[PDB]
RNA sequence: AGACUCUGGCAUGCUAUUCUUAGAGGGACAAGUGGCGUUCAG
């Protein structure tokens, strides 16, 4: 199958938005989207975890210059509100 | 007994085995499936389809 | 400063630096 | 044409290139100069050929105007400039690098000319460039993979150069930079990259952003030829500072240095699959690593797939000489029951561990797969144990087995035979999976065990019919798979008793035991192309006993179509072509039934039937199939709409148009003009770039603070190539996803 | 040669319930392994 627009949209939304408090596997990201999105379908809650569960897979090997200037951004959004 | 083998239990889909292992066998042996193998089978379609 | 002014300044940059490294007949036959 | 020696001398071409430097165009005309440097190309490769030491005496000079001729503003010059480059590099200098050997700074003999090579290239890496830099990578990337090995007392100067050009603010060739180093450090090894560029994240830094972060990533993708005690002696002592450090900031409660510290000591475990892809000195180092790796796997969940993945590239890709097998082996004995309490242990990444398993006793010694089955034979037999734990040691029965010896396996064999009648449908998966692995070696003690016990499985097999459930069916069919490959004549018994399960077994419940019984069905074949010299009429004997399953119920009907279709395909010209067609004909009948069941698998052998059946052949029943296509009905074809239209398009590509009309009724007509209308038609990895939502390359950006100094070495950072510079939220802050 | 809609396999879980029921809750997502792969889609 391929991967519908309205999950991929979805997808970058929450990355961008919670980095920190998610992880690597398809089991932890599955709880994690269930306690941040409201997500009326269940198939969508299905699709949303694993492409979010790719993209973590990936953006671990990448540089960590890029996730350490995003974790200095994301307290200072956070410690402000 | 539903038509597609999805549907009824595993357990159902055994005797549907082990009956299918007595219609080949009094089949195989019969006189009629010794000479002419693919009239016997058409002809046997011919009269299933007639009667239905 | 953007392509066109850097494209002309590095252009003349370098034609710089030559005239101050610079500062006869083809060998027809080439067995002595 | 590459002339011998009596048509053309060694000593000539030396006149003859040194005559030639002195045309050199202008810069830029592009006609002759793609050509001059075609034959300066062409000239240098044939004298090396001749005499290889004169070959790298000339070698410089060129290089001195192909680093010099890549300014020119035209591109197919460049292209044209590194082809010529490469191909230099490929093939004159790659073969004869060894006989030059290691090379210093103060070189005398030909190996002066290789100082020569690459401070040409050096030059090459500047600010006067700042658009060849792709070309220039790539001339790189192949200087370092064929000379980097005996050439890197020398190479320190350009490893601090490829660093300082990727803290450029927008590097557009930071994707090919990463080749270039990672090249590099595949033939100098890390110990030598590291050197020249020192890694800061050596514990405790004032700063959070390291600039030198990049590394990390280069140096696991490339790391295949390195001595292993490296990793022992560098890393580890990095590696648990880091994860100690994070630890400590993480009771101080703040969860954005230690998540950073975390990311990096975790990216620096990831080394060691790179690491151990062929090391030099495995046989003297990895005992200096079994320890600490069976703690790391033990009491660490994180670290887990990392290791049990690193194992599976030492065992496969590391043990090609017997000498460094022997000390894998000798560990055999610590690496098992940490393993198996992984697995066993109750909650978890357990089938990353059961595929280490299934490596790491293919390299062990016998005996210890003999008493470790024993004791998981216990296991089993007691009834002491849950439900889980019986589970979880029966693949651990099947991952022991194939490496026993003749004695233990017809021991387990006798274990298991009373298993395979069990309700409960795990255990008999499990069971039947015991006796699918045990025939699926085929040689060493399971290839014995065929013939030894060859009718106690017959029987075995077949009384285990009536309590066989249908997940249990996939084993059972690889089972089944692997003792008809070698089965002998006089079982055709065993044979004609098998039929009526596998046709039966393409269409269960499942998709995998349906390619198992697919593929089964053209081996049953194979096993009667060999029980006859006159192969057709034994493939008839084949197919005369599945027919009567064309007669019976509704879901027999439909299975033996199936696999009809499926034979067809493989067994193409063996059946006598003039079998073909009562088969059509039948079929033809089996299209007029109402169940769905029946024409879904009717209309799949006239759709293969066409491909495999001769035209001419075919040309003598088109009127025939379809005169039922026809008359079907009209949810029938309203149901199979382009399935129908599908086998439409068959005839017509094959056949004459009008031939179609005239045999058609008036519905399809509007349909298949459509076809002749479809025929007619015919007729990388930071966050940022990952995250996307998915004359023109000269142009440089000069930046303006310090005044720019051209003459600077590190003045290639500041200049560039390229430009510079949504749904709803609940009360509960929650996102809304629609 | 349907990348349309919906839906099934097994529940010794809930409801008046292991064997007959009919409402709901789980589960399955190419999820995982290895090859062919523009190494990303397949």
């Amino acid at each position: 199958r391929v991967r519908t627009k309205t999950v991929k949209k979805a997808a970058r939304v929450i990355i961008e938005k919670y980095y920190t408090r998610l992880g690597n596997d398809f089991h932890t990201n599955k709880r994690v989207c269930e306690e941040i999105a409201i997500i009326p379908s269940k198939k969508l809650r299905n699709k949303i975890a694993g492409y979010v569960t790719h993209l973590m897979k990936r953006i671990q090997r990448g540089p960590v210059r890029g996730i350490s200037i995003k974790l200095q951004e994301e307290e200072r959004e956070r410690r402000d509100n | 007994r539903p038509s597609e083998l999805s549907r009824m239990s595993a357990a159902q889909r055994q005797q549907l085995l082990e009956e299918e292992r007595t219609r080949f066998q009094e089949l195989l042996a019969s006189p009629a499936y010794r000479a002419s193998p693919l009239v016997a089978i058409g002809q046997t379609l011919a009269r299933q389809m007639q009667l239905e | 400063v953007g392509p066109r002014l850097s494209r002309r300044i590095l252009q003349q940059a370098r034609q710089q630096q030559e005239e101050l490294e610079a500062e006869r007949e083809r060998t027809t036959r080439l067995g002595p | 044409a590459r002339p011998g020696l009596s048509t053309l001398s060694a000593e000539l071409n030396a006149q003859i290139i040194t005559a030639l430097y002195d045309y050199v165009p202008s810069e830029n005309d592009l006609q002759p100069l793609l050509a001059w440097l075609k034959v300066m190309e062409k000239a240098h490769i044939n004298l090396v050929r001749l005499q290889w030491d004169l070959g790298l005496g000339h070698l410089p000079r060129f290089f001195g105007t192909a680093v010099t001729c890549l300014l020119s503003p035209h591109s197919q010059v460049l292209t044209a400039a590194t082809q010529s480059l490469k191909e230099i590099l490929k093939e004159c200098v790659a073969p004869h690098m060894a006989d030059i050997g290691s090379v210093t700074s103060s070189a005398s003999g030909p190996a002066q000319s290789v100082a020569k090579m690459f401070r040409a290239v050096e030059e090459g890496l500047t600010y006067k460039f700042h658009a060849a830099w792709s070309s220039v990578l790539q001339l790189l990337c192949v200087f370092f993979e064929a000379c980097g090995r005996q050439a890197h007392p020398v190479m320190r100067k350009c490893l601090q150069s490829l660093c300082d050009l990727r803290l450029s603010p927008h590097f557009p060739h930071t994707a090919a930079l990463d080749q270039a180093v990672g090249a590099a450090v595949t033939s100098m090894g890390p110990e030598v990259v590291l050197q020249a560029v020192p890694l800061e994240i050596d514990g405790s830094e004032e700063t959070l952003d390291f600039p030198r972060s990049w590394l990390l990533p280069v140096i696991r993708d490339h790391v295949q030829e390195t001595r292993l005690g490296f990793f022992t002696t560098y890393f580890l002592p990095l590696a648990n500072t880091l994860k100690s450090k994070a630890m400590d900031l993480a009771q101080a409660g703040s969860t954005v240095e230690s998540k950073i510290y975390d990311t990096l000591q975790w990216q620096m475990w990831t080394l060691l699959p790179g690491f151990c892809t062929r090391p030099t000195d495995v046989a003297i180092s990895f005992k200096g690593l079994a320890r600490t790796l069976g703690m790391a796997i033990s009491e660490r969940p994180d670290l887990r797939v990392t290791v049990c993945q690193a194992l599976r590239t030492l065992i496969t890709k590391g043990c090609q000489a017997e000498a460094d097998r022997a000390e894998v082996s000798r560990f055999a004995k610590n690496f098992l029951p940490i393993l198996f309490n992984l697995y066993g242990q109750p909650v978890a990444p357990r089938r990353a561990v059961l595929e280490t398993i299934r490596t790491y006793l293919t390299i062990t010694d016998t005996q210890l797969v003999n008493s470790l089955l024993e004791k998981a034979s216990e296991k089993v037999l007691d009834p002491a144990s849950s439900d889980f734990t019986r589970l979880s040691v029966l693949d651990l029965v099947v991952a022991l087995a194939p490496c026993a010896d003749e004695a233990a396996i017809s021991k387990l064999y006798s274990t298991i035979r009373p298993y395979l009648e069990s309700k409960a449908h795990g255990v008999q998966k499990k069971a039947y999976r015991v006796l699918e692995e045990v025939c699926a070696s085929p040689q060493g003690p399971g290839a014995l065990f065929v013939q030894s016990h060859l009718e106690d499985l017959k029987k075995t097999l077949l009384d285990s019919l009536r309590s066989t459930s249908s997940p249990a069916k996939r084993p059972r069919l690889k089972c089944l798979l692997h003792i008809v490959r070698k089965l002998s004549a006089e079982h055709k018994e065993f044979i004609t008793a098998l039929i009526p399960e596998v046709i039966l077994c393409t269409k269960e419940v499942s998709v995998g035991a349906r390619k198992n019984a697919f593929a089964l069905l053209v081996e049953m074949g194979h096993a009667f192309l060999r029980f006859g010299s006159n192969q057709e009429e034994a493939l008839q004997c084949y197919l005369v006993l599945i027919y009567p399953g064309l007669v019976g119920a509704v879901t027999m009907v439909s299975c033996s179509i199936l696999a009809l279709t499926h034979l067809l395909f493989e067994f193409k010209g063996l059946m006598g072509t003039s079998t073909v067609e009562q088969l059509l004909e039948n079929v033809c009948l089996l299209l007029a039934s109402r169940t769905r069941d029946v024409v879904k698998s009717a209309l799949g052998f006239i759709k293969v039937a066409v491909t495999v059946m001769d035209v001419a052949h075919l040309a003598k029943h088109v009127q025939l199939v379809m005169e039922a296509i026809g008359k079907l009905s009209d949810d029938m074809r309203r149901h199979f709409r382009m399935k129908l239209r599908n086998l439409f398009t068959k005839f017509i590509r094959k056949f004459g148009f009008e031939l179609v009309k005239r045999l058609l009724p008036e519905e399809y007509h509007r349909v298949l003009v459509n076809i002749r209308k479809a025929e007619a038609r015919a007729k990388g990895d930071s966050i940022e770039e990952i995250l996307a939502d998915s004359r023109q390359r000269s142009r440089a950006w000069l930046k303006e603070d310090e005044p720019l100094n051209f003459l600077d070495p590190k003045v290639a950072q500041r200049v560039l190539a390229t430009q510079p510079g949504g749904f709803k939220v609940s009360a509960d802050g929650r996102l809304i996803i629609r």
